[PDB]
């Protein structure tokens, strides 16, 4: 539980690490970005606005965020990297877990050679994918408006935040609430946080589990089609769309694992009866 | 959950001869696609084993039994690492897959859940 | 010397009134005040220090 | 078992500021230490800052 | 104790006037039954482990609620488990027994985790005392089996799950039970025996494997931790005449700083040594034993030849003043004995379990010089000595330099 | 029920208390003394100690041989022993024994030699006893704890007194102590067992009539004690076993509190991982030792005296790796007295004590020592129907607002013998007696 | 500096006459200011010891020698931390200087210097 816990807090610092890093380049989208996402923080009750203008250094975007973001942007992944070391030795008093889910305590290998080895293949795999992009096409993952010096007058058509946000974006979407959309947005992260409590399976992992299996599958799946509502523009019938998706990626935590990991356990213990 | 939950709700269905009829075919039909049998395990071997109760339950099982479960454990690594499945002896039957843990559980669990009881107990 | 049992002189420190409450109350006092004073130092530090952050003169020059 | 000691990031903490065995007769230049890392505190707070307000 | 039988158990209870009863069930089943050694050690700690009806978490916190108290023992005759409470919880403590005679588990946890490790630190306590050891070391020579059996489980001989329950199906049955009540009304504890102990198996008398056979001989107990001597002499003829010799010869002072008037007291002056005159009867053989212990080997030895010399004396004359007091000294030890309710419980257990009517300490026979120096006599003229050294064992004694 | 106590007094002040048993054939009676080590100053410090040898040396009719020869002629024993405020001399004896013992008791107390020649060479049997208590581990540890608890004070002196003392005590001295303190208005002869009331009566008209009545007659069990938060650290890394005692000063015996410290100290209770029922007491702190491994066994003590006592637990332990964590919830469990207890603890132990404060009497001498020390503490032996009123009267609210006077944020006294390199220093031991969270 | 080279270094200095008369009363005054007496050490309690050849020497003390070193350290620890000096007693007199631990350093360091050199033989 506790390295998953610190890795949950890993996720956020890299979002807003990588939010951060964006807002840097000073272009239509770096702006119009920022400007959206820290508007979010004036649904605080009471003191929201303050604090916005506080995050700013102003009024609006301008030179004191850009400035200050560089600053944090430096710091946040050297945060990120001692979170990163803190859940590895969390998780040393186990050691890894496996894809059988049971104890490897058994039949140990060392890290090394056969790990260090098999971690060469996916990193020349990486390289491989990272060659292709950086090198034949470099603005694929991009957004063309981040080439437009910021411009505080003229709103692009459309803003949208980098692809990896776009689930979370859809979320927030969901609610009609400004309060209400932060809070899920937030939740949909922190909701992690409790698997641990609402798998009530006696076994470890999915390998052996038909109907989790098939569930995981749909909240993967689920979680993509959030991302492709994030960037469609608000309109019918991509609304209540969004809401369908939102509820299903909520209920996955808080009503159908708990009940498939139950029903689960008693298919197991009466099927090898 | 607890085993004994686990073991309770069991036998709440397989006593309701209507709940039987329905749920016994279907958790044998799981079991056969769930797979654990085509690795050489029983069901008891994919119980987690990292707490105190458990840890305690597997203290307690005969050293005949011991000795075959770490086997059993071994060979589903190895077939788990070459992505090979039993053949043959290797593939659990389904009258060799019994529940030889769920008695030692249910005894460590029970005093558990006493102790935790008689700590709350309030004298009348 | 060789006993145990006779306990070393203790008289030079000990205080008469050492098991009272107000004895102990003095001691909390102490505690108390440096809390106090470590409280309101780290609230004077972080307000002063994180203004910083608020508006500088030049920004609500041209507001 | 204290939960200090028991769970391991925690231990680590314990191990160096709080159950640490330490000689009892250290004096006052064995105070240096941390006074550099007071320093070392003060630069990285004081520092960032700067860097949000520097060209 | 008014002796009396509730469906098919022998049940002697005594009222009185105090709100502390104690129970007791004295069974059948000591270590010259054991099947096999330690068993009967071993049964003793398992009484009140789990049981169907209630596991043995429950008990304790129960016990706690009543504010009871729990003692068992294990002698050569008898396991004695004994129960103390108020007055009034009485049927509480009849259930609880009911409950461990007719329904212990007996898990293989219970005795790899509970029992066993009990029994191995109750008996490394015992063992502290090298006098303990000596007079153990003197019944296994002397009898080699049946009362020659260790009393207590040894990690050379481990007993199984199988031997205890084995054992337990002899030793818990309607044949080999028997129940004391000290502060308990007669009449109430019948009925409740009579409800409780209705649905326990009769089972048949437990019995010696093979007649009692007396040896003579030596055992050389090598330790570190203390020295002893024990010097015992076998008795075929057990005779009440031995208790009045043991508390003639004495050991103990009976008075604080002091030595004491005794034969064997007056043996250890100038010596940081201590003496015992025992007297063991087992019905159908008996044990007469002098145990010595001390620091110095070189003490314990001086003490020996004076200890064996005293004996020999005493086969010459007692004088009339002598016999007095060993009959007072031996009238008052019988006395204590019916207080303590460990020894009282196993005083009344052979009169309802074997048959041998209990001595009253007012009617302990007073024994002429005659008949005492003639007791001496015999023992000093013993074919078969025993002699058992505990500690440095190169510089004790031996039996034939005795 | 068990039959009353009768109680009579003497002209001189000697009060006679019994309690027959129709059951028994044995009888205790002897004398307990409201007078111990206490009592003396710094320079005869171990008199009261070395009486209680010489009082079997001889007296002016009976040597110590004929003394030895009358006891065993009689056929029971003599027993003896001084504390700090109390002193025994008793006889176990057969029914109709009685008059003898009674006989000989006046004798060694009022008639005794303390002949130079017996006082010399008993001067070398209690200069060896002071090499031989090193080893009875418990008892180095309760007396270093009175030493430093009671720092500088009477309460604080050993009852063997210090070696110098032993070479120097005269029968001067002897005499003196006990003409001083050995008085009728002190004194209780106590019958309990096979014994008639009217028949010791006599016979204390006839032995202890002539007893010296003291000038200034208080009540029995009349006393001012300053506990010092202190520690004594006797660190032997030859031993294999820990022995640790923490104490708060207590309560005395007449103290308003007395029941309400006797539950809280039932309520922590005692361990003994040689007792098969230990593992399964309800006890919060035996679950975590036992669980945990982290002692051998604790026994929590109460001891009272005339105006103060110690409150407190005495540990031993082979963890020396854990000592830190034994320690560590003893003293967390002790807080709880202050912050978490409820009626379910204390209802709880209240049910254990009110068969335990019986149980206890089990025999003629845990009789007569029962009825010896309530009639020299309290001057009144207290019925059980009383004590369970006042056992009835102690509520949960009463035990956490006793905790929070007598417990909470405190002073200890501590001491530890044997391997207790992993025993804290005073301060992390002392901030054990708080929680934060609260 | 290992032990064996210092006193073998000595031991050249006190033989010769002329040395001695120059090197013995300097190295007494030196001892004097060096005032670790005052804080009741013996010269050999300030030797460095987290070495294997110390600590392997210190093990070889006689059980009271090492009970007394024990003593010495905790007291000279306690005048450091309260910044007192010895008094009395306390203070360690010339004659009390002995060289309690030279010569299980000595045989120590013997053994390990005859290893050294036995490593390194030649056959000839
Ligand atoms: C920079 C940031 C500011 C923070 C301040 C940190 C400074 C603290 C520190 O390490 O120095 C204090 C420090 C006090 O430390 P201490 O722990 O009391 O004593 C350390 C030694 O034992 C002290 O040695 P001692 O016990 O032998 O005492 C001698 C010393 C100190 O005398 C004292 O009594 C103090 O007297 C002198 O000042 C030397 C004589 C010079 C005369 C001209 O002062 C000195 O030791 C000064 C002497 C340095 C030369
Ligand atoms: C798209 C939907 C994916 C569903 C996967 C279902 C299982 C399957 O077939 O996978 C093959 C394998 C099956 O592996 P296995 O370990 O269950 O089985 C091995 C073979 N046997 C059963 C014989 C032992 O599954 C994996 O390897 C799953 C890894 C999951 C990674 C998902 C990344 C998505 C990121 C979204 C983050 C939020
Ligand atoms: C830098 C900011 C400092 C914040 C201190 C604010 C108040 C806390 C305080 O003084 O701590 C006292 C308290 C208590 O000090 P204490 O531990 O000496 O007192 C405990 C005993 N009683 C409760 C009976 C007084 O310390 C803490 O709670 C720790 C927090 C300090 C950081
Ligand atoms: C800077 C400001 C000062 C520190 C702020 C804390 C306030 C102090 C009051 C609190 C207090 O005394 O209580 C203790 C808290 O101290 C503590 O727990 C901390 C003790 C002192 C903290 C400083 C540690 C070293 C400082 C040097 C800097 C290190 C370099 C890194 C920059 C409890 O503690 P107790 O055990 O005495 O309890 C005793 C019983 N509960
Ligand atoms: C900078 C980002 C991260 C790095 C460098 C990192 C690195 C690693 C490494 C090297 C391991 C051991 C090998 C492996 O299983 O892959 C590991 C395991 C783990 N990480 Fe991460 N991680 C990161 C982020 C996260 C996040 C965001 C989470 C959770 C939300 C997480 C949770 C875990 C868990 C639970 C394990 C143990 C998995 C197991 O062996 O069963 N980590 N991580
Ligand atoms: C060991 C830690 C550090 C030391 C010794 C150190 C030292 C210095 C020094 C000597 C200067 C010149 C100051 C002046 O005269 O104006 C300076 C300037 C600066 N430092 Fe650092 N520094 C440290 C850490 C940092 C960190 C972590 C940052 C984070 C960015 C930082 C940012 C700056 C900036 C922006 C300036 C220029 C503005 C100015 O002069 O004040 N420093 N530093
Ligand atoms: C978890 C911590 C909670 C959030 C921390 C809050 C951060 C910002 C809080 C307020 C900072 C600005 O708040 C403001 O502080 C400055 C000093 O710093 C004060 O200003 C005051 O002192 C300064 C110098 O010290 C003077 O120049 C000024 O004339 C005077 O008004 C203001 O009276 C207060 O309104
Ligand atoms: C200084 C700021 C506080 C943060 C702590 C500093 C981070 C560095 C810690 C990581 C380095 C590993 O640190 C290492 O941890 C273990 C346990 O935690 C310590 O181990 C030590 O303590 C534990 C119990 O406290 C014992 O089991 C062990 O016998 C002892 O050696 C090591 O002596 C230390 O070297």
């Amino acid at each position: 539980v506790l390295p998953w816990s610190i890795g949950v807090i890993i996720f956020l610092l890299l979002i807003i690490t990588a939010f951060m890093g964006y807002v840097l380049v000073f272009g239509q989208m770096s702006l119009w970005g920022a400007t959206v996402i820290c508007n979010l923080v004036s649904a605080i009750p009471w003191l929201g606005e303050d604090i916005v203008h506080f995050l700013w250094g102003g009024f609006s975007v301008g030179n004191p965020t850009l400035q200050r973001f560089f600053a944090l942007h430096y710091l946040m992944p050297f945060v990120l990297a001692v979170f990163a070391l803190l859940h590895l030795i969390a998780l040393h008093t186990a050691g890894s877990s496996n894809p059988l889910g049971i104890t490897s305590n058994v039949d140990k290998l060392s890290m090394h050679p056969y790990y260090s080895f098999k971690d060469l293949i996916t990193v020349f795999a990486f390289l491989l994918m990272f060659t292709l992009f950086v090198f034949f096409s470099p603005d694929k993952l991009g957004h063309p408006d981040n080439y437009i010096p910021a411009n505080p007058m003229v709103t692009p058509a459309s803003i949208v935040p980098e692809w990896y946000l776009l689930p979370f974006y859809a979320i927030l979407r969901a609610i009609p609430d400004k309060l209400g959309g932060v809070i899920a947005m937030v939740a949909a992260i922190l909701i992690l946080l409790i698997l641990p409590i609402v798998d009530r399976s006696i076994i470890r992992g999915n390998a052996f589990k038909p109907i989790s299996k098939l569930l995981f599958g749909f909240f993967i799946c689920n979680f993509l089609l959030l991302g492709v509502l994030g960037q469609v523009h608000i309109e019918p019938p991509f609304i209540v769309l969004g809401q369908i998706c939102t509820i299903f990626y909520f209920s996955y935590f808080l009503i159908l694992l708990p009940m498939v990991s139950t029903i689960e356990n008693i298919f197991f213990y009466i099927g090898s009866l | 959950a607890s085993i004994t939950s686990v073991v309770k709700t069991s036998e709440l269905i397989l006593k309701s001869p209507l709940l039987s009829k329905i749920v016994v075919p279907l958790a044998k039909t799981y079991v056969k696609f769930s797979g654990y049998r085509q690795l050489g395990f029983k069901m008891n071997d994919l119980i987690i084993e990292e707490t105190p109760n458990m840890q305690l339950a597997l203290r307690r099982l005969p050293p005949t039994e011991s000795y075959d479960r770490v086997y059993r454990l071994i060979r589903a690594t190895q077939f788990s690492l070459s992505h090979k499945l039993a053949t043959g002896n290797d593939i659990t039957k389904p009258e060799e897959d019994d529940h030889y843990l769920i008695p030692y559980i249910l005894d460590v669990e029970a005093e558990a859940f006493e102790k935790d009881a008689l700590d709350n107990l309030e004298v009348v | 010397g060789k006993s145990t049992y006779k306990i070393p002189d203790f008289t030079p420190y000990l205080k008469k009134d050492r098991n009272t409450d107000a004895n102990r109350l003095f001691s909390y006092f102490m505690i108390g005040s440096f809390g106090m004073l470590s409280a309101a130092g780290a609230k004077a530090t972080v307000q002063d220090f994180l203004s910083n952050m608020s508006a500088s003169a030049d920004v609500l020059a041209m507001a | 078992m204290a939960l200090r000691k028991k769970n391991s990031l925690l231990n680590m903490a314990n191990s160096y500021v709080l159950d640490s065995p330490q000689p009892s007769n250290l004096n006052y230049f064995w105070n240096f230490g941390s006074l550099l890392a007071l320093c070392l505190v003060i630069q990285l707070a004081t520092g960032i800052t700067l860097a949000m307000h520097y060209t | 104790f008014s002796t009396a039988e509730a469906a098919g158990v022998k049940v002697a209870a005594q009222d009185g006037q105090s709100p502390i009863s104690d129970l007791s069930v004295v069974l059948r089943g000591g270590s010259r039954y054991a099947t096999v050694p330690g068993v009967s050690h071993i049964l003793e700690k398992f009484a009140f482990q789990n049981t169907v009806p209630k596991s043995a978490l429950r008990f304790v916190r129960e016990l706690e609620l009543f504010g009871g108290k729990l003692y068992t023992h294990t002698t050569r005759e008898h396991i004695v488990l004994r129960t103390q409470f108020l007055k009034q919880d009485l049927p509480y403590f009849v259930d609880a027994f009911a409950n461990v005679l007719k329904e212990t588990k007996f898990q293989q946890f219970e005795l790899t985790e509970r029992v066993a490790p009990v029994a191995e630190l109750d008996l490394l306590k015992r063992e502290s005392d090298p006098a303990f050891t000596a007079l153990e070391a003197a019944h296994e020579v002397a009898f080699r089996t049946g009362l020659g059996n260790s009393v207590y489980a040894q990690g050379y001989s481990p007993v199984t799950l199988e031997d205890v329950k084995e054992f337990a199906r002899q030793v818990y049955a309607k044949q080999n039970v028997a129940v004391v009540g000290n502060n308990v009304v007669p009449a109430d504890l019948q009925q409740l025996v009579g409800t409780a102990f209705a649905d326990l198996q009769e089972g048949s008398k437990v019995t010696q494997a093979g007649t009692t056979t007396l040896h003579g001989g030596e055992a050389r107990v090598r330790t570190s931790t203390g020295n002893a001597l024990t010097i015992a002499l076998p008795i075929a003829e057990p005779k009440p005449v031995y208790h009045a010799l043991a508390s003639f010869l004495g050991g103990p002072a009976s008075m604080p700083w002091s030595v004491g008037a005794s034969p064997l007291a007056q043996a250890t002056v100038g010596t940081h040594t201590s003496v015992k005159a025992t007297y063991h009867n087992y019905g159908d053989a008996g044990l007469f034993a002098i145990t010595i212990k001390g620091d110095s080997p070189a003490e314990i030895s001086q003490v020996a030849h004076k200890a064996v010399q005293a004996l020999k004396d005493t086969g010459a004359e007692v004088t009339e003043e002598q016999a007095a007091r060993a009959y007072a000294k031996s009238k008052f030890a019988a006395a204590e004995a019916f207080e303590n309710p460990d020894s009282s419980a196993s005083v009344i257990g052979m009169e309802l379990l074997s048959g041998v009517s209990r001595i009253a300490p007012e009617n302990v026979q007073k024994f002429t010089p005659a008949e005492l120096s003639e007791a001496a006599a015999q023992l000093s003229a013993s074919a078969k000595p025993v002699v058992a050294a505990v500690g440095q064992v190169h510089a004790l004694p031996f039996a034939d330099e005795l | 029920v068990s039959p009353k106590t009768r109680t009579s007094n003497l002209k001189n002040g000697l009060t006679i208390a019994s309690e027959s048993n129709p059951l028994v054939q044995t009888a205790t009676v002897g004398v307990w003394i409201d007078a111990g080590s206490r009592n003396e100053n710094a320079y005869n410090n171990g008199t009261a100690h070395f009486f209680e040898h010489l009082a079997f040396k001889g007296t002016d009719k009976r040597s110590q041989h004929q003394l030895e020869l009358d006891i065993e002629n009689m056929g029971g024993h003599l027993n003896a022993y001084t504390s700090r405020e109390s002193t025994v001399y008793y006889a176990k004896s057969f029914k109709d024994d009685v008059p003898k013992s009674v006989e000989i008791l006046a004798d060694i107390l009022q008639h005794s030699k303390l002949a130079e020649s017996a006082i010399d060479r008993e001067r070398e049997v209690i200069t060896r006893e002071l090499e031989e208590v090193n080893k009875q581990y418990e008892e180095v540890v309760f007396d270093h704890l009175h030493a430093t608890a009671f720092m500088n004070q009477p309460l604080g002196r050993t009852i063997l007194g210090p070696r110098e003392n032993i070479q120097t005590i005269t029968n001067t001295e002897l005499r003196k102590f006990i003409t001083e303190n050995y008085t009728a208005d002190r004194m209780v002869l106590v019958g309990a067992g096979a014994v008639d009331h009217d028949a010791l009566v006599e016979l204390a008209e006839k032995y202890f009539s002539h007893l010296p009545s003291s000038q200034s007659p208080v009540p029995l069990g009349t006393p001012i004690p300053n506990f010092v938060g202190s520690e004594v650290r006797l660190r032997d890394d030859t031993m294999p076993v820990a022995h640790i005692a923490i104490a708060v000063e207590g309560v005395s015996w007449t103290s308003e509190d007395y029941y309400t410290a006797l539950v809280a100290q039932a309520i922590i209770g005692n361990y003994d991982r040689a007792v098969g029922t230990s593992r399964h007491q309800g006890s919060r702190l035996s679950n975590i030792v036992s669980e945990n491994n982290l002692a051998n066994s604790f026994q929590s003590f109460s001891t009272s005296y005339s105006d103060t006592g110690l409150w407190g637990i005495y540990l031993t332990s082979e963890n020396t790796t854990q000592i830190d964590d034994l320690v560590h919830f003893t003293l967390k469990e002790w807080n709880r007295l202050s912050t978490s207890v409820s009626n379910l603890q204390v209802e709880r132990a209240k049910s254990q004590l009110k068969a335990g404060l019986l149980l206890s009497l089990d025999g003629t001498t845990y009789v007569a020592e029962d009825i010896g020390r309530q009639l020299t503490t309290l001057g009144r032996r207290v019925t059980p129907a009383e004590v369970e009123a006042k056992l009835e009267a102690v509520t949960e609210h009463d035990v956490r607002a006793w905790a929070q006077k007598t417990l909470y944020d405190k002073d200890i006294a501590l001491v530890g013998l044997g391997p207790i390199e992993g025993l804290y220093d005073y301060n992390r031991i002392r901030n054990d007696m708080s929680m934060m969270r609260w």
